[PDB]
């Protein structure tokens, strides 16, 4: 917002949301899908 | 610096209805100061050599005046550090303190990470079986990157070099703690504390007479309880197996970390992929960090009242607490299929109820 | 860390004198064992059952260490109530 | 608890609405007409970091504005 | 402050001109002064008696508002999702609210019969008040309910004792327990720097004197310190005894016969009385010389020159045999 | 902290440093008020606590029933059922 | 309260803070030692015939 | 693997909060340890200094220490020698190194007992149970030579032979000897040896906790003293109600 | 004599606050009455508007002096 | 020294401008 000094927490917000999407994608690939393809 | 003392700890004005649940910060600070005193006086007689560390700790107990007292106070006050921190965290999950105390909440998380590191480094210094094999496990856990583990160890395996640098690091970190505490309090008093009612009120009252006495009362209780447990040994907080000298080629037949590490241990028991293991810790900590800017994740204007009193729905924080306790229970037990099954149930609950805090 | 942990409301026995100075050249446990043996009869029952079934099955693998362990844990947990009355 | 005869009212009346809507209008127009770019400033001058703040010493790197004297307050300038 | 607002467009949350979460019925006045009148003409629910929870008036707004996965709280009022360029027109016939954007970017305030300057004057936010406002909104007279106890039932009145003694006795008691505990802590901490229980410094030893030769000095270990045993020559004895005539001049006068109960045997603690160094062979008086600051001792142990304040200290000793000695 | 329109003072005397926090949190007394207090040397101070004990305790315990105890009971249930499952497993897998 | 007020402890020992401190220190000093010796006696009373002093060793 | 059972709780004199150790039992336990258990175990942390005044009189302890040859040196020729033990020396040990200990005990290592009750679950109750625990094998199980069945040792098979035998030792106070009595007395002795500072610790604890509790009462009163002045305050809006 | 406060908070009457504080005194006929008459004078009075010829910052009365030098204003 | 650092927030000030 205009007239405010908080400028570094928004960046961390976007980085964190990014990182969680990342982690969940990789976890689905690692723990579920790759084994599943051995059971498919 | 006296004028600051008066501005922040004497004339500072609080809300009338701050009950005991707002006294636990002061308490963790006090356990810090106390742990520092006993630390320094333990360092004067400790030996940082793999050949003789163990007997160095035994010499304090056997042949030194009041030798036993400082070791046992230091050992027992750690448990209270962690217990007070967990109460202190849960209070602010319950109240949604992080709605406006954004940077304070971030600082809190950093302090908790510091405390975990400090405790675990301490846990290796007496140099028994549990110490050696715990260090082995946690160093293998951060293996994904080449050469980082032999470098941090100092060596191809846990060694006297490792002991020396763990001792120095355990010396240093608490004081960095203290600096971050000053930072913490800066962010806090920039805003001002919340009520249990979560309203804004003008019925304020100064600190020195009313709230200082409650701080003192709780302080008396805590000093009491620490000495009770320290002198008489009511609870088996620490497992016996650190009482055995180290053997590099034989593990102990039964394994139980310190209680404040059991939940983590439970995860490492039940998730198949080791990287999945580590990623669960990383993800949960990232989720907690994300709460600092919860006001942005939605366009409805936010309130701090969670209306958990009389509520049949309860609240996600309570489910989180019970899931965590269940994980401690399962942590403690042997590896068996049924324990693992209920482990995985509890783990899913623990992860989901943390994710869901953002969905108002 | 501690050698032991305190127990609340423990009951401390008075030393029952032996009726004959020679009476405790033989282990007092022998005088408490019968009663407890009678109290843990269900474990004896199950151990004998398993013994029979193991001897019968004929595929040549089997054992009854479980039920044996339970039997003797029962007997010991019974004996522990009175053994210290007979020791100084 | 209060007596039950003190509790005979409807708590969910919306008495703030006409004012919240006006506030939203007024604070939206300022974003539109002033906040549309990432403006550039002088760093660590005037008690403000320079990246956008307009109240002195609200951030850690601009804490402790004085070393001597009696200080002061922003509201009395 | 350090806190942003979050006015932005949103696709999960429609604007409040589209979907208000509050109950959208408001009365409107030509001038806010008129709101005075209603406060002295309406009835109020808090002026009337009820006795059971089941008699409390029922809320006007519906329970069924907010939906979605994992949403505990089902009721809200206000949101800051942003308005479009052309807002939805309020229908004043249904008593809907007209405020901010919907006054500026809408024709709502228009009336055929009236000047525009007069017409716009009725759409300030003070001219609107919800339905039920005068009947339900509380306005306390005190923080204290008449059904609870205040100081009047606890005040100590005429006839009462003085309690200053009791108060200050209470706090003095607290403090003297506190001080005892603090002193105990400091005493334990001091004691913890003291020497350990394994050391004890106890012991005694014996020495066989057959192998020694005249003019030789032997050295032995005793209670952590060195001890010299010397088989003096006749000339060493004579050197010691010649300086008995100059005892006047010495810093620590003593005669040789005391220091050598057997004249040919000299025994001392091997340590400089100045600051603890170990004297070496030689010096100006055929005795010993300390290299750390330059003290000299004679052939009997006596301090002749330098900063050391006393002679070499005699250990507690006994001759067991003609040829054996006991230390300690 | 407080909004700028609340922390605007009427006086003009310089705020002393030891009062910083006091005037950062200034708030207006809209409508004014009257208050009375008695010196604690002229009050009873342990009888007022017990005199109002039952009301306070009813309130506190009522507030916590559903949110804390009912999930607690469910969790205790789950532990008991887990124990059942384990004590049956240990015989199925290893007893003949 | 009338009894306590009659002892005039406040007038002489607690109304002036220097004397308040003197009182605190001295009462500490004496009370601590009395408490200690009393607990010593209890520890000997409960444990009679179990401690080292109560059952001398007799040489063979 | 399996969850091992939990021992029963025996009423040892010390496991109350107000009780000390029971010194006659400690003397008898020490005698048992010397005559039996010191054949294969060690207590490297114990010195005879520890027994004087706490368990035994000094004279007797010196005479005990004199029974052993203890190695010392070097001498003037740089050779080592043997001398009679003194009050300052640690307890002797039966094997020169772990390898020899394993060589004499079929591969297993007899642990050092200097902290044994603090190095096991349920401590003295476990040790008391273990010494009782030797029994014949169950149906369907057989153990290889030099291995024994015990119902309280984890996994039930243990390398230590049956430990106790009636009148294998004798007492100087006159008490009759049997395996149960020896069990009680040696467990008492080892529990003491695990931390001789126990009684000091507990007696200090009592004073500390009592005084701190009295403190707590006083501070509670002081806190309520200030609670009551604002809990009972009156605030009125508009006009004065009561006075 | 009761030790209590009675405060009327009001922010719509300008910048000035008025206060009075009281202690328990002695009767007309008490021996110490005169001493009380003297103590009242030892503490004395002050006005910022009208001051005589002695500046408050140098006055012989220490209470006036301490009040007039606070924060230099 | 014991009256150093008069403020923790804000812009400070100077004695000469009171
Ligand atoms: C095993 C599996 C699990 C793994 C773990 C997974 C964990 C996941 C969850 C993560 C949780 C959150 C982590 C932190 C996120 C921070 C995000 C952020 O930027 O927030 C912005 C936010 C403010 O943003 P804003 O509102 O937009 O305000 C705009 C302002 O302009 C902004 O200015 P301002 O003045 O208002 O703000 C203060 C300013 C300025 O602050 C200061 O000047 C304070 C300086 C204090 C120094 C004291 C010594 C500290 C030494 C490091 C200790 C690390 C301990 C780590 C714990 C584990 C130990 C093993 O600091 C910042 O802005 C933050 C800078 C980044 C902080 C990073 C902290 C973490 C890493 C630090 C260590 C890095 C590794 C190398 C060194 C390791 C040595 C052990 O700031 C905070 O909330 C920060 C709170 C304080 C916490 C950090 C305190 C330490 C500061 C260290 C600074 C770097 C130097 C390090 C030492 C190097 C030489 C040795
Ligand atoms: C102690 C400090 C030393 C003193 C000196 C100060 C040092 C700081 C210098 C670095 C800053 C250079 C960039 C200049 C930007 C100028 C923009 C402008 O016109 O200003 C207005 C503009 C704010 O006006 P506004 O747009 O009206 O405000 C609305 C909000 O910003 C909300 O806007 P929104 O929500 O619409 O989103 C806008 C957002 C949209 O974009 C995003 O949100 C993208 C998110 C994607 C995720 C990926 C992460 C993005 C962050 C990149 C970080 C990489 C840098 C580190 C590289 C390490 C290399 C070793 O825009 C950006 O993110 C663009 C700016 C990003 C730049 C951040 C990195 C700049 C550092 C470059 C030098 C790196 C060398 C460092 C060496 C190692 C030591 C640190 O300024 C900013 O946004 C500030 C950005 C820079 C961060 C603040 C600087 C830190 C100050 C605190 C010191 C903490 C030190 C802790 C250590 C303590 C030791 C003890
Ligand atoms: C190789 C093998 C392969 C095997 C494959 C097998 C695959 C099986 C998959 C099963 C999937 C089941 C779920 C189907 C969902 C269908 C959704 C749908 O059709 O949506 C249409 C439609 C979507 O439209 P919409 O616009 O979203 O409207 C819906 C609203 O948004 C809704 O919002 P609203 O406002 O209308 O409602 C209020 C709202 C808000 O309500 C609340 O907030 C109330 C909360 C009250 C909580 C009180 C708790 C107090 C007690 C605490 C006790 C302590 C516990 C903690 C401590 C314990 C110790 C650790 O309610 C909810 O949020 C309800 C949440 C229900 C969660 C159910 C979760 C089921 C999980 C099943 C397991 C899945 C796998 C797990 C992970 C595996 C590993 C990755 O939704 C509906 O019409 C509503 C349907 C709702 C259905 C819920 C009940 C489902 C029952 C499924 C039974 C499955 C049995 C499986 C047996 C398997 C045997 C092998
Ligand atoms: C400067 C370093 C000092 C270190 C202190 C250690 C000293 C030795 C051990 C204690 C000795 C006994 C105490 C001194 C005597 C009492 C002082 C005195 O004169 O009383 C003045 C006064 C006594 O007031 P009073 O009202 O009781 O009586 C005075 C009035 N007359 C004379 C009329 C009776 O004490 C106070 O008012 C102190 C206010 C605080 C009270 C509560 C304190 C409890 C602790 C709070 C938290 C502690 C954590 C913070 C510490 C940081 C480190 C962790
Ligand atoms: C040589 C014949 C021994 C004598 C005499 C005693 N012990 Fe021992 N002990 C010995 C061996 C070879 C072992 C190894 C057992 C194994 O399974 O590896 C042990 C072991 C113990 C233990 C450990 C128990 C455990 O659960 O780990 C204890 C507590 C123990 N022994 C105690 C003990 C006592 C009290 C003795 C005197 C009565 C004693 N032992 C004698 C060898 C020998
Ligand atoms: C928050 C602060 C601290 C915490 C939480 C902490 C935690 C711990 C823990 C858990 C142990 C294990 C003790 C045991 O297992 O018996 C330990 C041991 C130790 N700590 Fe720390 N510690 C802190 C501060 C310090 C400081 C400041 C120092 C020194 C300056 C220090 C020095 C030591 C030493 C020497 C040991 C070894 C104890 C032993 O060998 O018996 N500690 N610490
Ligand atoms: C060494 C560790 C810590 C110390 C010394 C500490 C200290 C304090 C103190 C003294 C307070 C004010 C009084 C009180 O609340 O008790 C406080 C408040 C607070 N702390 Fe901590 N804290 C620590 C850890 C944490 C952690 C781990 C978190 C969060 C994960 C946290 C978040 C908060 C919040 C949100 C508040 C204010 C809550 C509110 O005002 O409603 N702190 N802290
Ligand atoms: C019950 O309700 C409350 C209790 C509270 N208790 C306390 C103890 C404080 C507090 C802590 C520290 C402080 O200043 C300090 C910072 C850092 C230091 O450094 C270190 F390491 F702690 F010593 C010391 C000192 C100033 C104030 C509060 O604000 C506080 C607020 C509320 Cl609402
Ligand atoms: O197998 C383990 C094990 O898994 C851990 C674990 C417990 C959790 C610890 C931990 C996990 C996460 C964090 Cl953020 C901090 C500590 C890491 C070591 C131990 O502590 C341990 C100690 C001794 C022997 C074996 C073991
Ligand atoms: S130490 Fe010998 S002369 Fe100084």
């Amino acid at each position: 917002s205009y007239g405010n000094g908080t400028v570094l927490m928004p960046i961390v917000r976007r980085v964190f949301i990014g990182a969680l999407v990342g982690i969940y994608a990789y976890a689905a690939t690692d723990v579920v899908l790759i084994p599943g393809y051995a059971q498919l | 610096f006296m004028s600051l003392f008066r501005a922040h700890l004497v004339f500072y004005r609080c809300a009338l209805n701050l009950n005991s649940s707002y006294n636990f910060g002061f308490l963790v600070a006090m356990t810090f100061v106390l742990q520092i005193i006993t630390g320094i006086t333990l360092a004067f007689r400790y030996t940082s050599e793999a050949s003789c560390a163990f007997a160095s700790v035994q010499h304090l107990v056997r042949e030194v005046a009041a030798g036993w007292e400082f070791r046992m106070l230091h050992a027992t006050t750690a448990s209270f550090v962690f217990l007070c921190i967990l109460i202190h965290m849960t209070r602010g999950l319950y109240n949604w303190s992080y709605s406006y105390l954004t940077t304070a909440w971030m600082s809190g998380l950093v302090l908790y990470l510091l405390t975990i590191a400090t405790a675990f480094l301490g846990y290796v210094l007496p140099w028994g079986q549990m110490s050696f094999w715990g260090a082995t496990v946690i160093t293998n856990l951060l293996s994904p990157i080449p050469y980082l583990v032999p470098w941090l160890l100092g060596g191809y395996y846990v060694s006297d070099v490792t002991l020396k640098r763990f001792f120095v690091l355990h010396f240093i970190l608490p004081f960095i703690g203290c600096i971050i505490i000053v930072l913490h309090i800066f962010y806090l008093h920039l805003n001002g504390s919340s009520n249990p009612a979560g309203i804004d009120t003008a019925l304020k009252v100064a600190f020195y007479p009313h709230m200082l006495m409650t701080d003192a009362k709780c302080l008396s209780y805590l000093i009491g309880l620490i000495f009770l447990q320290a002198a008489f040994g009511l609870m088996e907080l620490s497992h016996p197996d650190n009482s055995i000298p180290v053997n590099r080629f034989v593990t102990p037949l039964h394994i139980v970390p310190e209680w404040y590490f059991l939940a983590y241990y439970a995860v490492l028991k039940v998730i198949p992929s080791k990287t999945g293991g580590l990623l669960v810790f990383m993800s949960s900590l990232i989720n907690l960090g994300l709460l600092s800017e919860i006001r942005a994740l939605n366009t409805r204007m936010l309130i701090r009242q969670q209306f958990m009193t009389r509520n049949v729905v309860s609240g996600w924080v309570i489910i989180w607490v019970y899931s965590m306790i269940f994980l401690i229970i399962i942590g403690s037990a042997i590896p068996q299929a049924t324990y693992i099954l209920y482990g995985r149930l509890a783990t899913i609950l623990y992860l989901t109820t943390g994710l869901v805090l953002c969905l108002y | 860390s501690y050698p032991y942990y305190c127990e609340f409301f423990v009951k401390f026995p008075n030393y029952i004198p032996p009726k004959d100075p020679a009476e405790r050249l033989v282990d007092p446990r022998q005088k408490l064992e019968p009663g407890c043996t009678a109290r843990c009869s269900l474990w004896v029952n199950e151990y004998d059952a398993c013994t029979k079934r193991v001897r019968a099955r004929t595929d040549n693998k089997g054992n009854c260490s479980g039920q044996y362990e339970e039997l003797h844990v029962c007997i010991d947990r019974c004996v522990a109530k009175d053994i210290f009355k007979y020791l100084k | 608890y209060l007596p039950v005869h003190e509790q005979n009212y409807d708590p969910f009346i919306p008495y703030m609405a006409p004012y919240v809507e006006e506030a939203k209008f007024q604070l939206q127009e300022e974003e539109e007409l002033l906040g549309y770019h990432m403006w550039e400033g002088v760093w660590y001058s005037g008690g403000v970091t320079g990246f956008g703040d307009k109240e002195p010493g609200e951030h850690f790197l601009v804490a402790l504005p004085n070393l001597y004297g009696a200080g002061g307050s922003p509201m009395q300038a | 402050s350090v806190h942003s607002h979050n006015i932005r467009p949103d696709k999960h949350e429609l604007p409040a001109s589209e979907v208000p979460l509050y109950y959208n019925r408001f009365d409107q006045a030509d001038h806010p002064s008129l709101w005075q009148l209603e406060e002295e003409q309406q009835r109020k629910h808090l002026d009337q008696e009820v006795t059971d929870v089941s008699q409390l008036v029922e809320p006007v707004s519906s329970p069924h508002q907010t939906e979605g996965w994992f949403k505990r709280l089902r009721y809200w009022h206000y949101k800051e999702t942003a308005e479009p360029t052309f807002p939805r027109t309020p229908d004043l016939s249904k008593g809907e609210l007209a405020a901010g954007a919907t006054v500026t970017r809408t024709s709502v305030w228009h009336d055929p019969n009236e000047p525009a300057i007069v017409s716009v004057s009725r759409f300030a936010p003070d001219n609107f008040r919800a339905v039920g406002f005068a009947e339900n909104v509380p306005n306390p007279e005190s923080t204290n309910s008449d059904s609870h106890p205040d100081f009047r039932e606890y005040r100590l009145g005429p006839g009462s004792v003085d309690r200053r003694p009791f108060v200050y006795f209470m706090s003095a008691s607290y403090f003297f327990i506190t001080a005892s505990m603090m002193r105990s802590f400091l005493c334990k901490w001091v004691h913890y720097w003291w020497v350990s229980r394994d050391m004890l410094a106890a012991g005694t030893t014996e020495v066989d004197l057959r192998p020694i030769q005249e003019g030789m000095t032997a050295v032995f270990k005793w209670r952590g310190k060195p001890v010299f045993v010397r088989h003096r020559t006749a000339e060493d004895i004579a050197k010691a005894q010649a300086d008995d005539a100059l005892i006047g001049t010495m810093k620590d006068p003593q005669l040789d016969s005391e220091r050598c109960p057997r004249p040919q045997w000299l025994i001392n603690i091997g340590v400089c009385t100045h600051l603890g160094c170990i004297p070496t062979d030689g010096g100006n008086y055929g005795g010993w010389f300390c290299p750390c600051h330059g003290s000299h001792y004679d052939t009997s142990g006596r301090i002749r020159l330098g900063p050391a304040p006393s002679n070499l200290e005699l250990p507690p000793t006994v001759f067991l045999d003609d040829h054996t000695v006991k230390l300690g | 902290g407080a909004p700028k329109f609340e922390r605007k003072m009427l006086g003009s005397y310089p705020v002393s440093p030891e009062f910083e926090m006091v005037w950062r949190d200034r708030l207006t007394a809209h409508g004014g008020y009257i208050q009375q207090t008695i010196s604690p040397y002229q009050l009873k101070f342990i009888y007022p606590f017990w005199h109002t004990f039952f009301a306070r305790c009813w309130c506190k315990c009522s507030a916590y029933a559903w949110p804390w105890v009912w999930p607690g009971l469910i969790t205790f249930g789950l532990v008991k059922k887990m124990n059942h499952d384990v004590e049956e497993d240990i015989r199925d897998h290893y007893w003949y | 309260f009338k009894l306590l007020n009659a002892t005039k402890l406040y007038e002489y020992c607690l109304k002036d803070n220097r004397r308040y401190c003197m009182f605190v220190m001295g009462v500490g000093l004496v009370s601590s030692w009395m408490w200690s010796e009393w607990w010593n006696s209890v520890w000997r009373r409960i444990n009679k015939g179990k401690l080292y002093n109560d059952v001398p060793y007799v040489y063979p | 693997e399996k969850e091992p059972p939990h021992p029963p709780s025996y009423p040892f004199w010390f496991k109350s909060l107000f009780h000390s150790h029971d010194i006659p039992s400690v003397r008898r336990g020490y005698e048992v340890y010397r005559k039996v258990c010191a054949t294969c175990h060690s207590m490297e942390q114990l010195h005879f200094r520890h027994l004087v005044g706490e368990v035994l009189p000094e004279k007797r302890v010196k005479q005990i220490a004199a029974e052993y040859d203890v190695t010392d040196g070097p001498n003037d020729q740089g050779e080592m020698y043997t001398r009679p033990g003194i009050l300052g020396d640690a307890f002797p040990s039966p094997y020169p190194n772990e390898e020899a200990a394993r060589y004499a005990n079929g591969g297993a290592y007899p642990p050092d007992l200097s902290l044994i009750t603090a190095a096991r679950h349920f401590g003295p109750d476990y040790l008391m149970a273990l010494l009782g625990g030797y029994r014949d094998p169950p149906e369907g199980v057989e153990l290889r030579p030099g291995l024994y069945w015990n119902v309280w040792f984890p996994g039930n098979a243990i390398a230590m032979p049956p430990p106790l035998m009636d009148e294998m030792i004798d007492y100087e106070d006159g008490t009759p000897c049997n395996i149960s009595q020896m069990s009680k007395d040696v467990v008492n002795f080892l529990t003491w040896a695990t931390e001789p500072t126990a009684d000091e610790r507990k007696l200090y604890g009592l004073k500390c906790v009592s005084a701190i509790a009295i403190g707590t009462v006083l501070m509670t009163l002081w806190w309520r003293f200030y609670w009551a002045m604002y809990a009972t305050r009156r605030i009125d809006f508009g006009k004065l109600k009561y006075l | 004599f009761c030790g209590s406060e009675l405060l009327h908070r009001n922010d719509d009457m300008g910048p000035t606050a008025h206060v009075a504080v009281g202690f328990e005194g002695v009767p007309w006929k008490s021996p110490d009455a005169v001493t009380f008459m003297l103590m009242q004078a030892i503490v004395g009075s002050y006005r910022k508007h009208d001051e005589g010829i002695v500046p408050g910052k140098v006055s012989a009365n220490a209470t006036v002096r301490n009040v007039c030098n606070k924060m230099t204003v």
